[PDB]
RNA sequence: CAGAGUGUAGCUUAACACAAAGCACCCAACUUACACUUAGGAGAUUUCAACUUAACUUGACCGCUCUGACCA
């Protein structure tokens, strides 16, 4: 009761819920894994995230870029036609993580390159500015921003 | 003819019993637990004491939770208590370990479901 | 009107600036732990140990039994352990274990049972009973 | 080390058979990845066009 | 500038019972960046003439 | 002023070339996850060939067998040359050339005069007015003897300090010591000139750092200097 | 989705079973080193340089202000992994042509 | 090089004895991945003696940390 001393002792809310890079922390870090296999990919991306929660960083998604594939010919022997010879499959990871600092940066940076497998190559690009940062929310997530809106 | 504490419908687990086996089990150990409705604990079997831990090659493991529940069925009959509840949650419920020590209460004679109290 | 609360308030510790990087409980196993731990302990508000706890006197209660037996820790320690080794070292038990086909012996739990905390045992469901609430008051 | 997240299976309920197959780039190197067929070797060339 | 008009309306948060002009101030009391400023000894409302 | 020299170190690594061969224990988990994937999967468009290839002749349109085909692939494989994984560096132990040790990072390594005794040290030059602690790292690689190389410097914070003192020769109220600053970088590309070889630089892992460095400061050392 | 493709199951002997389930294990506490490794390397480089932080602020802190500035130059970073075999001096690789599929 | 300080695997003011506990951690399965859960794995009292219970008290031995010597 409001009056009581215990009054508030059930209060959840606040407890629950109450990019911009500044010049010491980056905003957004997009991690981008290309290889041939598709495997290493997979489980490259899933030491990356794993290292990202034992360092206290946190991941905003974790998702996969559609496969491109490449046909590769060659040159018929003794002539002048291209030949099929095999069919080489491009896989991408990528991780994305917000909130890193400068100075823990260099340490992050070289732990992952160190262990990166062959035939991983690894990329690492900020895409803030791009934006679109648009996804479905639960109707829950609508109606407290639209109470505020109101 | 006892009273059980009927109510808290809202939450977990429920009180409408006089005994109850919880079973808790850690990181290291496996412990099982009866105790009454008023939280005096009845009887205990657990991995920690020397007893069983001798004879177990692990005891984290399935094995050393269908341990316990013999070894506990066993000093259930003695302690005199015959009817107790098993209040676990849905993950504790599907999990083999649990299986096992309600099938080693069950044979060791031990009812996992309390009767009935009686009103008129 | 309001009332300064009469203690320390149950979430009061938390730190809400960094809400964001705070370790969450992420399952209903480790909050019920976390749960059932502040729920046996004492508060300033009115609880339901408080009205339907069995009231005990707040002096403590004498022991009047023989005194506990003299054994050396370390010594004891030591032979536990090394029985542990040379039974993870058979490679049948482990097989056993790993097939969940080894089993203890019964009678022989209970007679080092009986010898090392039967009696501690004993004295928990005598006091359930009530035996030293009436015998020995 | 290269083999912190290096040995893995395809963790696929449904997939293809795959084998260790050896992708010799246009430079000498090569790389171990899995390939539909039981190639040995696999060499890309390189392309007119970027010449 | 100052608009004659909020471009979008907005419902309050405060409650319904207003004593908006009624009471001492809890609120731009204090200087913040420069030295002298005009200090309000009364309640009123201020509209775009002002 | 201050009593202590400030110095910008460098700290220039060889990323790995090729990957460090599996330990035996890997070796098993290996074959194990190979063995669990066949038996895991479906047949391929290639084993689907061969078994109905196989009752085709058994029973009696394809010019091409699919056994036949994978011979044709074998006689390709064995007439290519695979890389030497060690270098010809490697067992002449040539530790000024990149080429060897593929395997694990290679650390640069220049021998200085002080107090006219050669010490092997990480690059560094002393830090100037109007210029931040890193610039003086980028600054070390013009200085060097006919260089080429392009470095990635990862971060502005140093990696690493080492504090040392004048053994109360030049020791002064003026200048009491000094205080280097490492700073890490990646070899991108690029390698030293011909001109000077050998007694300018040398190229370490950190195993076999020690013999070069100094105890003390070697210390600071291994502490940024990853193994993995 | 067609059923033609599907390989015979064939079972695991009992010594089959019992080298991989002996196998796992050893694998479990071959991977635990190998992040106990990386988790002190992490701590390793993360004390230095807070340590060095330190005595950098102490000796001048305008210097300071700039180490912990970030860098618009370190992104974007690109790094390839590491191969098999090293790249060959004098190679000639054959013609041919790509083509992309999307 | 001495000087002090200090001692349970990562953390802990866990350890009365009945007992070296709890959590953190690692692998596999589930997940695109994380997480949950299921199923598994690795663990420790610096070492000695002191009337004995001494992880607990004393010193030694020992390691560690810190400050000077030492220092390019």
């Amino acid at each position: 009761y409001k009056t009581k001393p215990t009054h508030g002792i059930g209060k959840y809310k606040h407890l629950i819920k109450a990019n911009l890079g500044t010049d010491y922390e980056y905003g957004v870090l997009n991690i981008h894994l290309t290889a041939y296999d598709m495997t290493l990919a997979e489980s490259y991306a899933q030491y990356v995230h794993n290292l990202c929660n034992s360092l206290s960083i946190k991941v905003e998604e974790s998702y996969a870029m559609p496969t491109k594939t490449i046909e590769v010919l060659q040159l018929q022997d003794q002539g002048s036609k291209m030949l099929l010879d095999s069919v080489l499959t491009t896989h991408e990871r990528v991780v994305q993580i917000s909130g890193l600092s400068a100075t823990f940066a260099e340490i992050f940076l070289e732990i992952i390159q160190s262990s990166l497998p062959e035939g991983v190559r690894l990329s690492v690009k900020e895409h803030t500015e791009e934006d679109f940062k648009g996804r479905f929310k639960a109707r829950p997530e609508l109606e407290e921003l639209l109470a505020k809106l109101k | 003819v006892a009273r059980k504490e009927r109510g808290w419908r809202t939450v977990f687990p429920s009180r409408e019993f006089w005994h109850r086996l919880r079973v808790i089990r850690t990181q290291h150990h496996v412990e099982a637990l009866v105790e009454h409705q008023n939280g005096k604990v009845v009887v205990s079997a657990s991995t920690r004491e020397w007893a069983i831990k001798k004879h177990l090659y692990s005891t984290r493991n399935v094995v050393a939770c269908e341990s316990i529940g013999r070894v506990l069925a066993q000093r259930c009959l003695e302690a005199g208590i015959n009817f107790m509840v098993y209040q676990p949650t849905p993950w504790e419920a599907a999990s083999d370990s649990m299986k096992r020590l309600q099938s080693a209460m069950t044979e060791g004679g031990v009812v996992l479901r309390e009767p009935q109290r009686i009103y008129e | 009107r309001r009332t300064p609360p009469l203690g320390p308030m149950p979430n009061s510790d938390i730190d809400l600036s960094n809400l964001e990087r705070l370790e969450k409980y992420r399952s209903f196993d480790r909050y019920r732990r976390r749960a059932e731990q502040e729920a046996q302990a004492p508060h300033w508000w009115r609880t339901y140990r408080e009205y339907f706890g069995e009231k005990t006197d707040p002096k403590e209660k004498i022991d009047i039994g023989l005194p506990p037996p003299k054994v050396s820790r370390t010594q004891q320690l030591l032979e536990r352990k090394q029985a542990i080794q040379e039974l993870r070292a058979n490679v049948e038990e482990e097989r056993a274990a790993r097939l969940r086909t080894a089993s203890v012996p019964l009678d022989a739990v209970r007679a080092e049972w009986e010898r090392t905390c039967g009696p501690y045992h004993k004295q928990r469901l005598a006091e359930y009973y009530g035996l030293y609430r009436d015998l020995f008051h | 080390d290269s083999s912190r997240a290096s040995l893995t299976r395809v963790h696929r309920q449904a997939y293809a058979r795959l084998y260790p197959v050896l992708l010799v780039k246009q430079d000498g190197s090569t790389i171990h990845i899995r390939y539909r067929e039981p190639r040995r070797m696999l060499a890309m060339p390189i392309d007119l066009d970027t010449l | 500038f100052i608009e004659r008009a909020p471009l979008v309306p907005k419902v309050r948060r405060e409650p319904k019972n207003l004593s908006d002009i009624r009471g001492p101030s809890t609120e731009a009391t204090e200087f913040t960046e420069g030295n002298f400023a005009i200090l309000a000894l009364g309640g009123g409302y201020l509209h775009w003439g002002h | 002023g201050s009593p202590w020299r400030l110095l910008g170190a460098l700290c220039l690594q060889r990323p790995p070339v090729v990957s460090k061969p599996l330990t035996p224990l890997q070796e098993e988990m290996a074959s194990l996850l190979q063995q669990i994937e066949i038996e895991r999967s479906l047949y391929s468009d290639h084993e689907l060939r061969a078994l109905d290839e196989n009752q085709r002749l058994a029973k009696k349109q394809d010019i091409l067998l699919a056994q036949d085909l994978e011979d044709m692939w074998e006689q390709k494989f064995l007439q290519f040359k695979l890389g030497a994984r060690i270098t010809e560096a490697d067992e002449k132990n040539d530790r000024t050339s990149l080429n060897r040790k593929l395997d694990r990072n290679l650390v640069l390594l220049v021998r200085e005069k002080f107090g006219d005794q050669d010490v092997w040290i990480l690059p560094q030059a002393e830090w100037q007015p109007g210029e931040t602690l890193r610039g003086t790292a980028e600054r070390t690689l013009a200085t060097l003897s006919e260089n080429n190389m392009e470095a990635k410097f990862l971060g502005n914070a140093p990696c690493g300090h080492y504090t040392f003192k004048f053994p109360q020769a030049m020791r002064t109220e003026s200048n009491l010591g000094a205080k280097v600053f490492f700073f890490k970088a990646l070899l991108l590309t690029g390698d030293f000139s011909q001109a000077g070889n050998k007694g300018h630089h040398v190229w370490v892992t950190k195993d076999e750092l020690g013999d070069y460095l100094k105890p003390k400061y070697l210390a600071q050392v291994r502490r940024f200097v990853s193994d993995l | 989705l067609d059923k033609a493709r599907e390989r015979p199951q064939v079972e695991l002997t009992f010594e089959e079973t019992e080298r991989r389930a002996l196998l796992l294990k050893k694998w479990s506490l071959y991977k635990q080193q190998e992040r106990k490794m990386e988790r002190d390397t992490i701590r390793a480089m993360l004390e230095a340089q807070q340590e060095a932080l330190e005595e950098l602020q102490l000796e001048s802190p305008k210097l300071h202000a700039e180490a912990i500035k970030r860098d618009p130059n370190l992104f974007p970073f690109e790094k390839e992994g590491p191969h098999y075999t090293p790249p060959i001096p004098n190679y000639q690789p054959p013609e041919g042509r790509y083509n992309d599929i999307t």
